[PDB]
This record gives C-alpha cells, structure tokens and sequence, in this order.
RNA sequence: ACCAUCGAAAGGGAAUCCGGUUAAGAUUCCGGAACCUGGAUAUGGAUUCUUCACGGUAACGUAACUGAAUGUGGAGACGUCGGCGCG
C-alpha cells in the first residue's frame, strides 16, 4: 500500500525506463528500474534463433568466450544447421550439373 | 549397363 | 561476495601479502533434524571480493582458528 | 422472418465468393504444375468374391464421375 | 466433449459403460429381434 | 505379444500372417492384444484368417489390415441336437443319469465356469466311491486356468477305456479328440456362435453323435426359436430323472459339511456362475428376474 | 547456376562413365 | 545396385566436419550394438593443403602440402555420396570396429591415414578428393 | 492406365511412400522404379535424380502433383515420391513405366 | 569509392545497490558490498614430438584452442488487438 514512482529524470511510461517493485532489506517497497531484455541471435538464412549460442545485449558478446557465441561446426554462430546442409548439397549438385553440361557441349561442338 | 533411367509408357 | 567450500583456499587467501584482516563470525541455527547448533562464517576479501568459507562443524572450525596465522588480526562476530 | 432471410442470402453470396476464390486457386495452381461360384466333383460348390478394404478408392471415383 | 455432450465426469462414466453394453448387445439384438 | 514385445525380436522381415479361428481372434476380449501384435508387424504383407463362423465377424475382418482379399465360403442329418427342459436343481442328477445309461465311447460335459468344472468333479468322484454310478468310466477334469502342463497332459490322458471330460470353452473350438459320441452342454454358452462349435466335437465324416443342452424352464421358450432362426433346429428329448427318489440334495449337503472347503468352493462355484450369468448376450432370452437363483 | 538433372546426364549418351566417375573437372 | 561400399567418396553434410570430403573404409548396413543403424566408418580430410606456387620456399612448401585427418563413423543420411572412387587399400586394415573404441588404435589410424593421404596428394592423384568444397 | 497399375502395386506388390523410405530403399538397392510427382521441390528432386544415376534406378515422372499422386496410390494424403520395391500381381515395370 | 555540419534531458545508449546520516544534501555524502570501459604488463594453463586442441550418428558440448585484404550475417531494429499459461 506502499507508493512508488520513478527514480531517473524520465518522467514518462517510455518503453527506456519500466519499474519493478521491491521489498529492501529496510522493510520498504521501491522502484527499480529494468534493462531492455536481450534477444537471441537469428539465422542469416532463414531468420530462426541459433540454437547453443549465449543471449545477451550487443555489448555483452564482447566480454566472453568464443565458444559461448560460435558452433564447432562450419558457419556456426552465423547460420543454423539445416541452412548449412542445404548449402553443401546445392553446392555439389550444382558442380555435379556444371560438369554434365561441359561434357554435353564438348560432345555438341565435337560434331565439327 | 545403363543407356536410360528416364521412363515412358510403351503402348502409346 | 563469493562464497568457498575450500578451506585451504581460505589459508591461501589469507596468507598474501594484502591481507587485512578475517572475519569470524557464529550463528546459533537449526538444522532439517531439529538439533540447533553453531555455524562459523569465516570471511577474507582478496583483490576485489569478499570470500566467505561456511563450517556447520565445531571440531573443523577450531581447527582452523587453531590454523590460522598468529599475525592475522581476527575479528569476532 | 425478413431479417433471417437477408441473413441467409448474405450466406449465400459468402460461401459463393469463398466457392470461387478456391476454384481460381486451384485452377492458377494447375498451370503452375507443368462373386463367382466354382463347382467341383462333389457338388460341393465354393463362393469367391473379392473385397476392397480401402474405400477411398470409390470415394474419389465417385466424385470424379459426378465432376464429368 | 470438445461439443457439450457431456456436463461433469458422472456424464462421461456412464456413457462410456454404456456404449460398452450397447457394443456387447447390437450383434445379438437383430436375431433377438427376428425370432420375436 | 510378450515376445514380439522383446527388443530382442526385429519383426522388420515377416511377409506372412495367419489367424485361426480369426472370428475369435477379433471377439471384443481378444481383440485389444491382437491389434497390438498387429502393430508391432509390418503392414504390408500376406494375411489369412481361418474360422468355421467368419461370417458373424463381419466388418472387424478390416481390422487386421487386409490388402488384396478373396472371401471364401465352403459349405456342404451328420449327428443330433437335443435339448431337455428340467427343473435346475435336478440337472446334475440327470447329467449322472445320461453317463450311466447311455452308449458312447467318450463324453464330453461342459461348465460354466472353472470352479463349476473342479467342484462338480470333486462331486461326482466322491459319488463314484459310494458306486452311485455303477460303469466303465474314467472321468478327467480339465480347465483353462491350470497350468499348462497339467493341461497338456489331462488333455493326452484323455485323448488315449471310456472317458468323461468336465471342460470349460477351451476345448470347445478348434481342437478334435477322435472317438467322441455324446457332446452335454450343461448350460447354453453365454454368447449363442460358440455354440456351433461346443456340439460340434462330433459328426465327423457323419458319426453318430449326439449333442445335449439343459434348459431352466423359465424362458426355454426363447432359446430353440433363437436357434432356428439361426438355421439351427433342436428336437426335444424327454430323458427321466432317474435314482432321484430320495436323498440328493441330502447327500450333496451333508458332504458339504464335512469339510468348510467344499462350502467355499461350491458358494464361489454358484456366485461365479451368477456373474458368468450377468455376462450374457440375448438379455430377453437369458433374464437375471426370471433365473430360478433357489433352485440353482 | 542450375541443380544436377538427369535428362542432361542422358543426353551426354553415357551414364555408365558418368555413374564410374570418370570425367572430373575442377574449376575456379 | 549398391553404391555405399568401400571407396566411394562422400561429403559430410551434417556434424562438426560438415562440407568435408570423406573416403568410406568399411560400411555397416545393419548397424552395430552400439550404433543401431545403417552407418559407415571413413577417413576424411579434416585440413586441406594449401595451393603451391613457384614463388613458394621449399622450406614453405612442405608447410603447406600438410594434411590432416580424421576418422568417423557416420550415419548414411548425415552422407551425400558422389560419383567418384578412391582406393583405400593403404589403411583399410586399421579402421574398423574395434578402432572407435579403443583411442590408442584411433591415434595410430589417424596417423596411417594422414601418411597415406600425404603420399597420393604429394604424387598428384586424386585432386578433387584434396580440393576444398565451396559452399 | 497408369493409375491402374500403381494401385494393383499397392494392393499387392512392396513400396515405400516418402522422401525417407524411398532415398533408404536407393541406399539399400531394393527399389526398382521410383515415381517422382511434378510438385517435389527443385533440390529434393535432383538429389534423387542423382541417387538414382548412382544406384542405376529406372526414374518415372508422374503426370501430377503430389496429392494427385496420393490419390493413385489410394491414400487420402499427399505422397511426393514413391519406390517400386515389387511389382507383385502388377505389371508396371513390364511396361517400362 | 563519396561527401561537411546541425537537429531528441520522452527515440537508440557500457556500468551501483542496501543501510545510515543534515536545520536544510543523496542511486552524488559516510559504511559495507559490486559492476563498466580503456591501458601497460606479469604468472599459471593450454597450444601433446617438437609447430594453430578435442568429443558426440546428430542437434551440439569445451577452461583455452592464430587468422590480412576482401565479401556477408546477427543484435541495435520497430503496427495493433484478443484469450490462455507462468513469475
Ligand atoms: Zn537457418
């Protein structure tokens, strides 16, 4: 029943400054103020959250290991798994099909 | 040995 | 504040050279059994924290008191 | 008895938009995609007929003949 | 019961044991029928 | 269904399911373990189910995932069916007075229940020591809750002069003891297809055998109608109640004092008997208020 | 920048070498 | 017709060593106790040597003909098998079984691997095995 | 026609319905003609297409999507691809198609 | 390759809390406790024959575990409403 209100010099219900109320160890209720929540990162493929890889504001990747924001695997920290598998399949298909249609025209001009 | 994979009705 | 199960990292910390002072402090608590007993905090700040090491056992914790140095200054409570 | 009747032509008219819209759908998706019985020495006689288990089969045969 | 059928658990119970009789009884129930 | 269920056991290479009896294989009780089996197989495959009544399990054959299939049907006085209407508590005596009077070479009795079938056989051994029946005749006991080489040896002792089985509805379908003349079904079965199958022990290659059945003469009026409308005619037979004149239900209570087990046995027998009765099928012939529960 | 298709295998008239792996090209 | 046998050469399409070129040794199609599925064991290129030019030390250039290898067992569908073939007569004999269990044995593979690897790279065969998949 | 001879293969021969069960019947060389629909996806579709240039597999393209093709098959959803592993009473592969 | 700079104490943004204290000062002072950024450096450990480490089928895990030009991806970074679940 106890009031509280701002403790910064914002004085409006602006998305920067939200409160949360406490108990403090005086017996009091009083505001605290929230930092904006991270948000984890999405894939460059097909914008789907990385999976094994820390949540955390953008300057905070700055003060961990590498380990805690990549993937051993290839790409990993930037694109998801099935992302990289499609990837290596076109890719092979794709030089599978350059190599038949080299040996079709090889064929095609060997006429004259 | 192959000369075809690709499948075709007969009859037609 | 960091909180330690090791004792003799409690010895090593209060053994460096910046070492002011240790805090020895009791607490007349119950356990799950129903039985009070005493519990020692023993707490020595390093470079930048405060480590405390928690003993529920009495003989363990005058054995320690008995341990640590004679030229260390020893708050109680 | 005024306001229903309204009411069930407005039905009428929505579920013809809604009937159209899905025979446009898939008309522009299809250019996109390119007992006998048996008598033997004993005048014992034995009945066979065969059975469909799978009735989708009918199903859909019939609506194709009602489609034609 | 996604549909209102049935109003508390009681509903539900006696429903179920009575379909199960039901179950037992419809494949006796045509003879039982035509000898009357 | 317990094998199958083994992780030792890869049914990934069978291409080939029989079910004998399947009409039984898909009766309501059978059913939930048979859809499991049926689970755990591969669905494409080659099935065949066998049964002497396939017809009255009509649409459940499509629960054991038939593919591509061909309904076959075969069909043809071989032997005699009888009924008797009598009051229900001389029905055991005129059981004795069939086994003592009448010819055959093996007489198959059937029960209710399994303690019916172990406390009436108890009863009638102790009647043959006192020689109330006076006959060549070994009598053997054999239901479904024994253990299974109790069985198979009751069963091979019976198969091998003249014998009288007590048995429930396991030996009713399927299995054939040649030599077998006289069929008694001390009381309908509970569901009528089964029936079929209960008197059809005998008439092979048109034997003279002869079927039984007992009536409660409060609704036998209902059952031979049921049956004819089924394509199955019972002629009456009158059989008297022979040795009857005085004493047996006397001599069947005074044995019971003898020992506090035959009490709880028969008292479980006749409380077991009036569940199975709970169980019937055709309620309007088969009535629980019109069942004589004094003279049972 | 087109996926492998089988009727380009076909018309090179040989699929046999093709499925032995005899013409291999590196290219770049 | 049966394609995944020994020497086929494959790329891996899924694990830490995806988009690399491996050689199968020997294919399980039953799968074993402890791999319960259809899976192959193969020896894959790990660290492709670098391109030479005349320019190139010879100190250098034994630098970058260094190749490193690995030893997997690997699910068929975690596989995309090509068209090309490569002998696998020089350590056929060393990954088996027995190797993935025992990691002293899967030491002494890599090793006769990474040997055998250096020697056909070093005599000119097999340049698309040794050549980097772009994806 | 040529749904006739798809259905008499369900009813009677051995196949495998999916992008799964068809690549492990390629993978197992148990497949004899796999019919691809019109509505597989481009990548799906050469992979196969390659799978079965490796396996030596005969590759039929069906005259239709893939709920078209369920609906030949006799099943009420859509199947995109399907493996042929035994004609049975049928004669599909006879015919080449 | 491509244009300065200005423009928000309600937009984006690295990090501090409790208790006490004055006649009038507090997330600023006092006591205790803690984070952020930048910098120079030292020690331990790893970098396993001498030269940039491994494990799991896989999703992925790790105390580390070099990475120029060049080309990309994520966070910053984003309409409104309704019921349901949780703190
Ligand atoms: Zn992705």
């Amino acid at each position: 029943a106890q009031r509280v209100t701002f403790r910064r010099r914002n004085p409006y219900n602006t998305r920067s400054n939200k409160i949360k109320v406490v108990k403090t160890p005086g017996g009091i209720l009083r505001a605290q103020h929230v930092k904006k929540l991270a948000t984890r990162p999405k894939c460059g493929d097909c914008g789907s959250a990385l999976q094994g890889i820390s949540t955390l504001r953008p300057r905070q990747y700055a003060t961990v290991s590498k380990t805690h924001k990549t993937v051993s695997r290839a790409y990993g920290g930037s694109r998801c798994a099935n992302c990289v598998k499609e990837r290596i399949i076109r890719a092979f298909l794709i030089e599978e099909q350059k190599i038949v249609k080299k040996v079709v025209k090889e064929q095609t001009e060997a006429a004259k | 040995a192959i000369t075809n994979l690709i499948s075709k009705l007969k009859g037609q | 504040a960091r909180e330690i199960t090791d004792i003799k990292q409690f010895l090593e910390l209060t053994r460096r050279a910046d070492v002011k002072t240790a805090t020895v402090k009791i607490n007349k608590k119950l356990n799950k059994a129903g039985k009070p007993f005493r519990q020692t905090k023993f707490k020595v700040r390093g470079s930048s924290s405060l480590y405390t090491l928690v003993i529920n056992d009495a003989g363990k914790a005058k054995k320690l008191i008995q341990s640590l140095p004679p030229t260390l200054k020893v708050n109680r409570l | 008895e005024q306001e229903r009747l309204r009411k069930i032509e407005e039905r009428q008219k929505i579920r013809q938009e809604r009937k159209e819209v899905m025979e446009e759908q898939l008309k522009t998706f299809k250019e996109s995609l390119n007992a006998i019985t048996e008598i033997y020495d004993d005048s014992t006689t034995v009945e066979l007929e065969t059975l469909e288990p799978n009735d989708n089969f009918e199903y859909l045969a019939q609506l194709n003949n009602v489609k034609l | 019961s996604k549909g209102n059928a049935f109003k508390h658990k009681r509903a539900l119970v006696e429903h179920i044991i009575q379909a199960k009789a039901d179950a037992q009884r419809e494949k006796a129930l045509n003879e039982e029928a035509e000898a009357r | 269904l317990d094998f199958l269920q083994m992780p030792a056991v890869k049914t990934s290479a069978c291409s080939m399911v029989v079910m004998d009896e399947a009409d039984r294989l898909l009766d309501m009780s059978f059913i939930k373990d048979t859809e499991k089996i049926l689970r755990l197989l591969p669905k494409q495959r080659r099935t065949g189910l066998f049964s002497a009544t396939m017809r009255s399990a009509g649409s459940d054959i499509f629960k054991t995932g038939l593919r591509n299939p061909v309904r076959i049907t075969v069909n043809s006085s071989s032997l005699k069916l009888n009924y008797c209407v009598v009051n229900p508590a001389e029905k055991l005596q005129l059981l004795v007075s069939i086994l003592n009077n009448y010819k055959f070479k093996k007489c198959i009795v059937y029960f209710p229940t399994c303690v019916s079938v172990s406390y009436f056989y108890s009863f009638i051994q102790y009647l043959g020591k006192r020689n109330i029946l006076v006959n060549e005749v070994e009598i053997f006991s054999l239901h479904g809750k024994l253990q299974t080489s109790a069985r198979t040896k009751t069963l091979t002792a019976f198969t091998d002069s003249n014998s009288v089985l007590f048995t429930t509805d396991v030996a009713a379908r399927g299995i054939d003891i040649p030599d077998v003349d006289l069929v008694i079904q001390l009381d309908p079965p509970t569901n009528t297809d089964m029936f079929m199958h209960r008197c059809g022990r005998t008439g092979r290659a048109n034997r003279v055998g002869k079927a039984i059945t007992f009536l409660n003469e409060g609704r036998e009026e209902d059952f031979i109608p049921f049956m004819q409308v089924k394509n199955v005619e019972l002629e009456e037979l009158d059989l008297e109640v022979k040795g009857i004149t005085a004493n047996f239900y006397e001599d069947f209570r005074n044995w019971i004092l003898e020992d506090r087990d035959r009490f709880d046995k028969g008292v479980k027998a006749y409380v077991a008997f009036i569940k199975y009765y709970s169980n019937h099928s055709a309620t309007s012939i088969f009535r629980l208020q019109s069942l004589d529960y004094v003279g049972i | 920048e087109s996926l492998f298709n089988l009727k380009t295998a076909e018309k090179t008239g040989i699929l046999n070498d093709l499925a032995k792996g005899k013409k291999r090209m590196i290219f770049t | 017709a049966k394609f995944l046998k020994a020497g086929k050469v494959a790329v891996v399409v899924r694990g830490r060593y995806a988009g690399k070129k491996v050689v199968i040794v020997k294919p399980h199609d039953e799968g074993s106790k402890s791999h319960p599925f259809g899976h192959a064991l193969v020896a894959g290129i790990e660290r492709y040597p670098l391109k030479v030019t005349k320019k190139h030390g010879a100190k250098k250039v034994a630098k970058r003909t260094k190749i490193k290898p690995f030893i997997k067992v690997v699910n068929y569908n975690h596989l995309l098998p090509t068209r090309y073939t490569l002998d696998v007569e020089a350590f056929k004999s060393v990954v088996s079984t027995e190797t993935f269990e025992q990691p002293s044995q899967r030491e002494e593979a890599k090793k006769v691997v990474k040997k055998a690897f250096e020697e056909r790279h070093q005599a000119g065969k097999n340049q698309w095995f040794f050549s980097k998949l772009r994806f | 026609s040529i749904n006739q001879k798809l259905a008499l293969v369900i009813k009677s021969g051995k196949y495998t319905l999916g992008y799964k069960s068809t690549v492990k019947s390629l993978r197992q060389g148990k497949s004899k003609l796999i019919i691809i629909a019109a509505n597989t996806p481009v990548l799906r579709k050469s992979e196969l297409e390659y799978y079965a240039m490796l396996s030596k597999t005969k590759v039929y393209y069906f005259q239709g999507g893939n709920n078209e093709l369920g609906t030949a098959v006799g099943k009420l959803f859509r199947v995109g691809v399907v493996s042929i592993l035994e004609a049975g009473d049928s004669d599909i592969l006879t015919t080449l198609a």
